[PDB]
């Protein structure tokens, strides 16, 4: 018999993104080639099958630095990290291939699905 | 607020 | 020119609640009288003006245990902690007074608003 | 997915 506040989840994600922008309570650095991205492990896990697996590992759960596969493009990762914290995906003709490849590696099934759809249309 |  | 995934924020919150239920990456214990509640500091901050203030404090940000005011009712806190992680509020005749008082203390303005509305109706 |  609960009541529900429709905007609650969006407001929570908006505040988590504000914490990220201000580097508050970030607990991991994701290294992608020469580029570094600070984030919250819980948000990464909630969005990505790969980070979910990494941070549930009894040894990796305690690492403050995670290095991605050298094939991963820093821009594709940046676009996906922004999507994790906002629900908004900056999908463009010039980045769609790198975004799909990065989403497949990160195991972000809904992003992979829209990339496959957008590629099929063109 | 709604009835979910 | 971003696209948006409508269910993303809700799915993120659902996964954060799954992490809470399994006690994964929880980093704080909230003590309410004899009762203890494990949670993620970032989620508490995203939902509550009080936890936002506590965990942005340069000393309190590093505490693993937070003791609430002894007037705070453990059931009212439990109902609010569930709301933080689900968007669902178990508001009942028998708990509404304790829920409003706890939401006022935690600085959860939308919960305070619905409690004031529900009390006014009766 | 939508146009926000
Ligand atoms: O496309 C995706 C997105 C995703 C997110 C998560 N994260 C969780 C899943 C569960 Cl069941 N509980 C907790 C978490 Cl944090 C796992 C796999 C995938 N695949
Ligand atoms: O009723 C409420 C709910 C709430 C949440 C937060 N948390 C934040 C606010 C900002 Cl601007 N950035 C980041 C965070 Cl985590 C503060 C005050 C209140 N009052
Ligand atoms: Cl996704
Ligand atoms: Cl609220």
């Amino acid at each position: 018999s609960c009541i529900q506040f429709t905007r609650h989840a969006s407001d929570v994600l908006l505040n988590l993104n504000r914490l990220r922008s201000r580097d508050i309570l970030t607990d991991v650095v994701i290294v992608v080639s020469r580029e570094q991205f600070r984030a919250h492990k819980t948000v990464l896990m909630a969005c990505s099958g790969l980070f979910y697996s990494i941070f549930t590992d009894q040894l990796k759960c305690n690492l403050s630095v995670i290095n991605l596969d050298p094939e991963i493009n820093p821009e594709g990762f940046c676009i996906l990290l922004d999507f994790m914290y906002t629900s908004r995906l900056n999908l463009r003709e010039g980045n769609i291939m790198a975004v799909m490849a990065t989403a497949m590696y990160l195991q972000m099934e809904h992003v992979v699905d829209t990339c496959r759809k957008f590629i099929k249309a063109s | 607020w709604v009835i979910p």
